[PDB]
């Protein structure tokens, strides 16, 4: 609703769409945490274990086809695993499969918002057949 | 690959090669970055103290205490008031506002 | 000399020599000055390049491991191979 | 000076076939001429007095600096400083400049395709807008296409000929055909029943055809300058080839311009 | 002479120190010899200080200029 | 006589007389396919130029004669425009 | 024996093209640049 | 120039997928609803609605059965 | 006269088809007692409050809110008049740019009541920082029985 | 007295109307200010047109605004489809756009046929 | 006369380096006013002026983007290091290289003059209409003409670079033996030539809309068209500014590990894939403008593909450090810092690619924290990695290692404490391009303004690192600029070196 | 006696990577990353459980007002029933 001091994550939600967006963000963050942990831990271990006080002279390692294919193919699977829910979320933004109940024409000016509406209000007798039967038994006697 | 290393180490003699990861000792680095952080803090404090042309009335202690009396509550012009952000402040779903609660 | 087809006529061969420079028979590099930079690839890897400097009046020098030996020689003209000696076609 | 040529032959010319230039004053003067002309252009947009004269002054200085730069390049060609690989590099640079001008025209025609295809409610969703009488393809524009195709083929003659009289006559025919493309575009700009201020159709038409006409004028002047170097020594080298390449680029650009604006009514 | 095409093409065949250089930048072994400008470390710090002064004070002048036009 | 061009010329051979004339006539066929007819119609066009007239006045639609800034940098009317069409005094 | 009075690249025209212009243009750019800066910074736009 | 290694074709599969999708998206725009230079396109209500629903359903109909099941996240 | 009225009542007693037909006639006559359709319309502006009071939020508070019922499909048409703007309410997950000439639609369904704050999210000039958005969300019965009567002329 | 065995259809219809009306005026009222507890409110907005599937809906506004004047020219002034078109464009078009379009129509600067 | 009439590439590159340092100083000065207005709620030193704040952020963004990183990486290290690295005696067009540099001071002068004319150009660095068109005066025209001059400069420089790499290589050296900095500069030149003229056309349309009363982006035009053209330029623009940083990091990491670069062809292919994908993903900046859901769908799916080549480049750098003999120096810490901290800048880009998540964080400080991770910590660390690496060769001056480590730690601390709290501000909904904010956003704003002062102090400390050098004699190296003397001659490579392929 | 190039590299395996254990360190890194990611996802799942319980209790409340609304409507119907029967 409103932001809070020392806040880290998103605000609270009032629609299912925004909660779906936040859940998608946290699902992406699931993969990002593992990616960053692997990079940072491997960088630390490579830094400490290959300092020149440990290493007399380096090794010749220019290519490794298996590891190259592995770190090419694992992130692409992560990309396609992320993409299909995001594609589903993009296409679910249109929700015109109900009867619309309200129109609001929002106009942005310098420097105030302006709000408009033009609808029609009509009334309908709530469950008239009970009243129809009441009139039936009021006219039969 | 080794000869360019030894050449760069001769044109940069102040860079030490002693057998440790942080070759420059921390007794040199920590006091100077501490002094730089202190100078940055002095500049930040000077900006906060002497470089403001309007301090908002919503940050005065009277406003703050009168706000802390109310809490995270929003008024409505067409309805009873409502607790703001009910998920992070753990309001249960039965309770919508302060006035509609009417505590037992 | 290596096959001069698909070689530019001004590339100054000695680089296109048919010899592997040994200690007892180095490859003689011609130069217009007393020192010159040349580039030698790794015999076991085409992608790796080591650039070295040869000096006039020096012993044979090897740049990469298991590579050719080289001796610089100061000359006043370098044969611009492609119209200097294949026009001779000796 | 007499040992300057000796020093050049001893240290640069006999060692590699590439060209090393002495220090030059024209880049700095061209840059500050752009500064002066930009100030004049900005003052001329908003009707500041003595602003158009300042813009013309800066443009005249840029033109003079470029003319003297190109005269220096022509002098350096005539004294045999350029080998064959240098001239190949000249054609390579012309190809890169052609690619940049091509993407400029791609960005220009992107606007025509966007604005013409989906008219908006501000236009009462009618393309072309009511009142606008568009220029037809069955008229003077077809004559322009014929003349510019003839200019393409005549410039193609001078690329392959070995008789100098044939080359000079073909170049003069190409230049004269290019001048008739511009003198008739002026007649379109005078007879057209709309303005650059009348609708996005008039806007896109005038901006795109004006950029094309400016490129035609630049190509015609470049072909004229390449001919006089051939009228003197019966040799032009990269000046003939690059001007022919630029002219063929202008010809190819006209195909897209005609087929998007004149035929597609965009 | 002095305006020949050879002057345009090959430059002017000057040898040695140009005007006020202490080293031959064109034909010596180094194009930049910073240990041979007299009073180098003074002019270097003066130029660095002037560069820092201009690069840190031009935006403040622009702030002062616009705010002095409203305060009129 | 000792230019860099002549010095490096034997190392850059030209890639190999009547074949030039054959190529010239081959391109000249495509030249006269469109050459004289385009010039003839353009010379006809230069004499049928500013003589015809249009009196089709156009009402001032919102997309016609946009004047976000008043006037033009060179005057009131547009450039190259001697006969303004949009109507003034729109009845 | 390879230059005429009509030739644009005549060496007798080298002073006018490469030396006189490099100072006339060098002072005209300054005299136009200062006026343009004054005209833009201290000028009133009429459109 | 050099021999492309085994990674670059695993690169070229989604790159070719993206290029094909870009070409398809560029192509299908002048065969859509609002790209009509007339007000008389919409006076035929049957064809206009049919064309617009065809433009709606394509590439969305592959997602309707998971839109209805709230498959909007990697986990549930 | 009056027995024929009583005979019509007896035919209501007797014939089920006549009974259902006169029941339908009663239903048709009761629908003529229902009030006709009336238009609900407004046109008001929303300005930021310069001075706030405790319980309100600085910068984010407006003078006239936007009242929207919950559990209802609402079509919001976002546009602008002079420059670009953006209508962003982070609680509802809505952020769509206001473009002069366009009419961007959002479909939105609010799950709960509350008050939701937002600001403009497109740079529009000197006072881009001072165009906040507040949405007041009430139940549909309150909106349909109380709030809309404020706009009936 | 004309009994039910001798009455015609029109007199029976009038008698049915009198019998219904005399009691429903007691039940609901002569005007209907007694049904307020049994009345359900409902708000009417412009429906989703399948012709306009994109997010920009300015063409939907413009098409409905033109269809209203087409209905007004063709099928009279008070035909129900004309009020459907009127209440559909008023539900979508901003009022500034509408007043601009009527002043364009008044000036003579409208490109429509009718 | 030497520094005004130069035709040598080493002088023009050094002029670019100094001009980039001046642009960095101007932008750092403009960036302290932003963080000093934004330290506290209310009205700070700008006296409640919003037009002036918009002018300040516009000028700061344009200067730090175009006049700092671009002349340092492309014009600076590229012009100095390209012909030495490939073995060319000079550039292909040495007087075109000078007008490439000399169109940059008129552009910077016009941009700085636009701030003093009328009320200034308060538009943002993107300059969206009709806000750019509504501005009365002359300042917006000066800013856009500055953009034109800078774009023409970059096009001419790319033309010279592309003809130099193609046609002036050393004999025996094919496009396999060039180091990765040359490949990065060449692909950058290709991107510049393809992308900048689109911006030139868009700005010509903007000029005609402002001044000629045309109808490109107006009432009867289309305002989304400008965003289309501008971001079709602008997303290749941010890969122009980052590929030379990849090349520099490859050279630095390879040097001090005593190892060649892991997966050379994979590195070149990853750079080429990044270059190609940068032209088809541009409408990820336009998720909230009202595009159809299929366009949004494609641009969401295509933008996430760029992660795979970058991940291969990062893992290849880590494999280059792997199994080596590594000596950690000051340029080495600026490259390890690049690898560890560009990852934090790319993972949030993956989040921003997904358009559902982007509906919440568009035009918030989450975006700002992302693009200050990839620019202030990817490009600036690349610039500073090469200053302590090639500085004694380029300028002739050594540096003190202790003060350089002090400067590195100050910059590293000051940027991890300025923009890491800007993530939490953007997730909670604080908008961009605003100077007065809500009362609850005060803590992270205070922390970020504390970090900016540490950054400014590290800018000051950098001037004290220079000292006199020690000059030695070279014998062997793996790249051609580490067999030269420091500084090299005015005509370096007096004899053109050749690459001899052995009998193998 | 000539100038020899020195042995500059070991072959990959007999130098200082034989004691590294690459797969072990990758397994440790993936274990730590997966543990942190599962902690984050456990927190998110707990928050979603709270949101679901909130909306369930809100629906439990919302059913109660509208039952007493229709009961009041039926009471008014029972009054109008005897209004036309008295
Ligand atoms: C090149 C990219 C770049 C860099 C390096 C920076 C650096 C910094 N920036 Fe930012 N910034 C932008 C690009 C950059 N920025 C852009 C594009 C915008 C948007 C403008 C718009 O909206 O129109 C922006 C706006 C922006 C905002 C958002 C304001 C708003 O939304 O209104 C903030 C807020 O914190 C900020 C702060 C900082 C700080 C504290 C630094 C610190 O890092 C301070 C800088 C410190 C340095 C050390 C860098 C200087 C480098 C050198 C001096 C090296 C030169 C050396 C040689 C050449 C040898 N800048
Ligand atoms: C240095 C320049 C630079 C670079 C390199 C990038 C790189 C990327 N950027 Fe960004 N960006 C900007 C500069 C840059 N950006 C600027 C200036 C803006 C704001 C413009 C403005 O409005 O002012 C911006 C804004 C911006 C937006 C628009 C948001 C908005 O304004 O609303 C988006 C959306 O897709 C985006 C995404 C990306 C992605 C996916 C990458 C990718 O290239 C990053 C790839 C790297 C990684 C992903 C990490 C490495 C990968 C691994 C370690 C493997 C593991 C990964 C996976 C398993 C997925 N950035
Ligand atoms: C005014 C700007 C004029 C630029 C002229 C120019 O770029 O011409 C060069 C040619 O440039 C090209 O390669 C073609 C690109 C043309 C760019 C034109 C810019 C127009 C901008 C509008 C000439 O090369 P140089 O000056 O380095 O001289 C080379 C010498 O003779 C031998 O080395
Ligand atoms: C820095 C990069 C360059 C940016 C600055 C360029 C701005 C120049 C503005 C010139 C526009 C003049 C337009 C004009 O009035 O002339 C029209 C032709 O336009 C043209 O032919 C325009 C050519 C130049 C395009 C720019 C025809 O005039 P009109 O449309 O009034 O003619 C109606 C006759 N019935
Ligand atoms: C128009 C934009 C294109 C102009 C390109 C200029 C290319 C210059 C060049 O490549 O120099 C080599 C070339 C040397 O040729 P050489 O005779 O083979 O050495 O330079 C020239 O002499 C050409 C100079 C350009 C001629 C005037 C251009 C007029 C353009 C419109 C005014
Ligand atoms: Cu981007
Ligand atoms: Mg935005």
């Amino acid at each position: 609703d409103s932001p809070q001091p020392w806040q880290l994550l998103f605000q609270d939600t009032a629609t299912s769409t925004a909660q779906a967006m936040i859940d998608l963000h946290h699902d992406i963050f699931f993969f990002l945490i593992t990616v960053v942990t692997l990079v940072f831990y491997m960088m630390f271990q490579i830094i400490t274990k290959f300092h020149y006080s440990k290493v007399l002279k380096p090794e010749k390692l220019t290519h490794h086809t298996t590891m190259e294919v592995i770190w090419t193919i694992i992130p692409t699977l992560i990309v396609v695993m992320i993409a299909i829910p995001s594609l589903t979320l993009i296409y679910s933004l249109d929700q015109h499969t109900e009867r619309p109940g309200l129109t609001v024409k929002i106009i942005g000016r310098q420097w105030y918002w302006s709000y408009e509406m033009h609808d029609h209000l009509q009334h309908k007798l709530l469950d008239p057949d009970r009243l129809v039967g009441i009139a039936e038994k009021a006219l039969v006697k | 690959a080794r000869a360019q290393i030894e050449r760069w180490a001769a044109e940069h003699p102040t860079a030490p090669r002693v057998g440790r990861i942080f070759e420059v000792p921390l007794g040199y680095v920590v006091p100077r970055v501490a002094a730089g952080i202190a100078a940055a803090g002095c500049l930040w404090y000077m900006n906060n103290t002497f470089l403001q042309t309007y301090r908002p009335e919503s940050l005065s202690k009277e406003f703050l205490e009168e706000q802390a009396k109310i809490g995270e509550v929003a008024q409505r012009m067409n309805a009873p008031p409502v607790y703001l952000n009910p998920f992070t402040n753990r309001i249960p779903g039965s309770i919508l506002g302060p006035e509609d609660a009417k505590p037992e | 000399y290596r096959p001069l087809g698909d070689k530019e006529l001004w590339h100054e061969a000695w680089m296109y020599e048919d010899k592997f420079g040994t200690e007892e028979d180095p490859i003689i590099v011609p130069s217009l000055e007393a020192e010159r930079i040349i580039g030698v690839t790794d015999p076991e890897d085409e992608t790796l390049v080591v650039w070295g400097i040869l000096k006039d009046g020096e012993p044979p020098r090897q740049f990469v491991e298991n590579g050719e030996f080289y001796v610089l020689k100061h000359v006043e003209y370098i044969k611009k191979v492609g119209d200097v000696l294949e026009a001779i076609e000796g | 000076h007499q040992t300057a040529k000796e020093f050049y032959m001893e240290h640069i010319g006999k060692r590699h076939p590439f060209h090393v230039l002495p220090p030059s004053p024209w880049p700095m003067l061209a840059g500050w001429g752009t500064y002066v002309s930009c100030l004049g252009m900005a003052a001329w947009f908003h009707n500041m007095p003595t602003g158009g004269a300042l813009m013309a002054f800066g443009m005249a200085n840029i033109a003079w600096t470029a003319i003297t730069w190109w005269r220096d390049c022509a002098i350096e060609g005539d004294m045999g400083m350029h080998t064959e690989v240098v001239r190949k590099n000249f054609i390579s640079g012309m190809w890169a400049f052609i690619v940049s001008e091509a993407l400029l025209f791609v960005g220009l025609l992107w606007a025509c395709l966007h604005l013409g295809m989906s008219p908006s409610v501000a236009l009462q969703m009618q393309w072309p807008p009511v009142g606008i009488e568009p220029i037809g393809w069955d008229k003077r524009a077809l004559v322009m296409s014929a003349v510019l195709a003839a200019s393409y083929y005549s410039a193609n003659v001078a690329m392959v000929a070995k008789d100098p009289k044939v080359v000079m006559g073909a170049l003069a025919t190409t230049i004269g055909l290019g001048a008739m493309f511009l003198a008739d575009q002026y007649l379109e700009y005078n007879e057209t029943p709309f303005t650059i201020t009348d609708s996005p159709y008039g806007t896109t038409f005038f901006v795109t055809t004006g950029f094309h006409g400016m490129h035609v004028l630049l190509g015609s002047l470049y072909l004229t300058a390449a001919l006089m170097m051939y009228k003197r020594t019966h040799n032009a080298g990269a000046a003939l080839k690059s001007s022919i390449l630029y002219w063929h680029f202008v010809d190819i650009v006209w195909i897209a311009v005609y087929g998007i604006i004149y035929v597609g009514q965009y | 002479e002095k305006y020949s095409h050879e002057e345009v093409v090959y430059g002017d065949g000057h040898h040695g120190l140009r005007k006020g250089y202490t080293y031959d930048f064109e034909h010596g072994p180094h194009y930049l010899q910073p240990e041979k400008i007299p009073n180098f470390w003074s002019k270097f710090y003066a130029g660095t200080g002037a560069l820092y002064a201009v690069g840190l004070g031009v935006p403040l002048f622009a702030v002062w200029w616009q705010q002095s036009k409203l305060k009129a | 006589g000792e230019t860099i061009d002549k010095y490096w010329a034997p190392y850059f051979p030209k890639p190999a007389a009547d074949e030039a004339k054959k190529s010239v006539n081959k391109e000249m066929v495509g030249f006269m396919l469109l050459g004289p007819v385009g010039v003839a119609f353009m010379l006809y066009d230069f004499a049928v130029g500013l003589e015809e007239e249009h009196h089709v006045t156009i009402p001032p639609y919102p997309w016609m004669r946009i004047r976000r800034l008043p006037g033009m940098p060179w005057g009131q009317d547009g450039l190259f425009e001697g006969h303004p069409r949009v109507a003034t005094t729109w009845p | 024996d390879s230059y005429k009075a009509t030739d644009f690249t005549n060496p007798k025209y080298n002073y006018f093209f490469r030396e006189l212009t490099a100072r006339v243009q060098g002072v005209l750019l300054t005299g136009g640049s200062l006026y343009g800066t004054w005209l833009v910074v201290f000028g009133e736009a009429q459109r | 120039p050099f021999k492309l290694p085994l990674d670059a074709y695993i690169l070229m599969l989604p790159i070719t997928y993206a290029s094909a999708a870009f070409v398809a998206m560029c192509c299908r725009v002048p065969t859509a609803d609002p790209e009509t230079s007339s007000i008389a396109y919409y006076e035929d209500e049957q064809k206009s609605a049919a064309a617009a629903q065809r433009y709606d359903n394509s590439f969305k109909q592959f997602f309707d059965a998971r839109i209805r099941n709230h498959k909007v996240g990697v986990f549930q | 006269m009056s027995e024929s009225k009583d005979q019509l009542k007896e035919k209501l007693k007797a014939d089920p088809s006549f009974r259902a037909e006169l029941k339908d006639r009663i239903k048709n006559a009761l629908l003529s007692k229902v009030p006709a359709s009336v238009p609900i319309s407004y046109n008001f502006d929303s300005y930021m409050l310069t001075e706030v009071q405790p319980g309100q939020l600085r910068v984010l508070e407006v003078d006239e809110r936007l009242v929207l019922p919950t559990n209802t499909l609402i079509r919001l048409l976002v546009t602008a008049s002079d420059v670009l703007h953006s209508w962003a309410v982070p609680a509802l997950g809505v952020k769509m740019d206001a473009v002069p000439g366009r009419l961007n639609q959002v479909w939105m369904s609010i799950n709960r009541e509350g008050v939701f704050y937002g600001q403009c999210s497109e740079l529009c000039g000197a006072n881009h920082s001072f165009m906040p958005i507040v949405v007041e969300a009430i139940s549909p019965r309150q909106f349909l029985t109380e709030y809309v009567k404020k706009w009936i002329s | 007295k004309p009994t039910l065995e001798s009455l015609s259809a029109d007199e029976l219809e009038e008698l049915k109307n009198e019998v219904v009306s005399e009691v429903v005026d007691k039940i609901a009222g002569e005007d209907g200010t007694k049904l307020a507890d049994f009345l359900e409110p409902e708000l009417i907005t412009a429906p989703y047109d399948p012709r306009f599937p994109n997010r920009n809906q300015a063409r939907h506004c413009f098409v409905r605004f033109n269809e209203y004047y087409k209905c007004l020219y063709e099928r009279g002034e008070e035909h129900p489809r004309c009020q459907f078109y009127q209440k559909a464009y008023q539900s979508l078009c901003p009022s500034e756009w509408v007043e601009s379009w009527q002043e364009l129509r008044e000036k003579g600067l409208w490109t429509g046929k009718y | 006369m030497r520094w005004l009439y130069s035709t040598s590439h080493k002088d023009i590159g050094l002029l670019y380096l100094v001009f980039a340092f001046f642009g960095g100083l101007l932008g750092t000065s403009l960036s302290m006013l932003i963080r000093y207005e934004l330290a506290l709620p209310g009205r700070g030193l700008l006296d409640g002026n919003g037009q002036l704040y918009n002018v300040i952020i516009t000028g700061h963004g344009i200067i730090m983007l175009l006049f700092m990183v671009m002349p340092a990486l492309f014009g600076g290290f590229g012009n100095w290091l390209l012909p030495i690295m490939i073995g060319a005696p000079d550039m292909a067009f040495p007087r075109l290289n000078n007008i490439s540099f000399w169109l940059n001071p008129p552009a910077l002068a016009l941009l700085l003059l636009s701030t003093l004319v009328e009320q200034g150009p308060g538009t943002g660095w993107t300059a969206y209409p009709p806000l750019s068109v509504q501005h009365s005066g002359t300042s917006v025209d000066l800013a856009i003409l500055s953009l034109h001059l800078n774009g023409l400069s970059s096009i001419l420089g790319a033309v010279n670079m592309l003809v130099t790499v193609a046609g002036l290589r050393a004999p025996g050296m094919k496009l396999l033996h060039m180091p990765l900095f040359v490949w990065a500069i060449a692909l950058t030149a290709v991107l510049v030539i393809l992308a900048v003229p689109v911006l030139a056309a868009a700005l010509v349309m903007l000029l005609t809309d402002r001044n000629i009363n045309t109808a490109y982006f107006c009432e009867s035009g289309d305002l989304i068209l400008y965003q289309h053209l501008f971001w079709f330029f602008g997303h290749p623009e941010v890969y122009i500014l980052i590929l030379p940083a990849f090349g520099i990091v490859s050279q630095v990491v390879s040097f001090f590990s005593q190892k060649p670069v892991f997966g050379l062809t994979g590195m070149i292919c990853a750079m080429g894939a990044i270059s190609l994908l940068g032209f088809i993903v541009w409408a990820h900046h336009m998720f909230t403008v009202g595009l159809d859901l299929d366009t949004v769908a494609y641009f969401t799916s295509a933008t996430m593909i760029i992660a795979v080549p970058t991940g291969m480049k990062i893992f290849s750098w880590m494999a280059t450090i792997y199994s080596g003999r590594v000596w950690f120096t000051t340029p080495m810490w600026f490259a390890v810092g690049f690898i560890c901290l560009f990852t934090l800048g790319g993972v949030t880009g993956v989040v921003l690619a997904n358009a559902g998540v982007d509906m919440l964080v568009h035009d918030t400080y989450y975006v700002v924290a992302h693009f200050h991770y990839v620019l202030s910590m990817g490009a600036v660390f690349g610039i500073f990695a090469g200053v302590y690496f090639w500085g004694n060769l380029i300028t002739g001056l050594g540096y003190h290692e202790g003060r350089a480590m002090v400067h590195f730690w100050l910059l590293f601390i000051g940027v991890n404490l300025t923009f890491f709290p800007q993530h939490f501000l953007g997730l909670a909904g604080m908008p961009r391009r605003m100077f007065d904010y809500a009362d609850c956003f005060a803590g992270w704003n205070a922390v970020s303004s504390f970090g900016a002062s540490i950054s400014f102090i590290s800018v000051i400390v950098f001037a004290t690192t220079f000292q006199e050098a020690v000059r030695t004699v070279p014998r062997t190296a793996t790249t051609l600029e580490w067999v030269l003397l420091a500084t090299p001659a005015h005509h370096a490579l007096s004899q053109v070196p050749v690459l001899r392929t052995a009998s193998s | 006696k000539a100038v020899y190039a020195p042995s500059e590299y070991f072959k990959y395996g007999e130098g200082a990577s034989k004691h590294f254990g690459f797969a072990k360190h990758v397994a440790i890194a993936m274990t730590v990353g997966l543990g942190l990611s599962f902690a984050w996802k456990t927190w998110h799942w707990n928050e979603k459980r709270y949101i679901a319980q909130y909306y369930a209790d809100m629906a439990r409340r919302e059913a109660r007002e509208d039952a007493a609304r229709k009961s009041a409507l039926a009471d008014k119907y029972k009054q109008l029933e005897e209004e036309l029967l008295s």
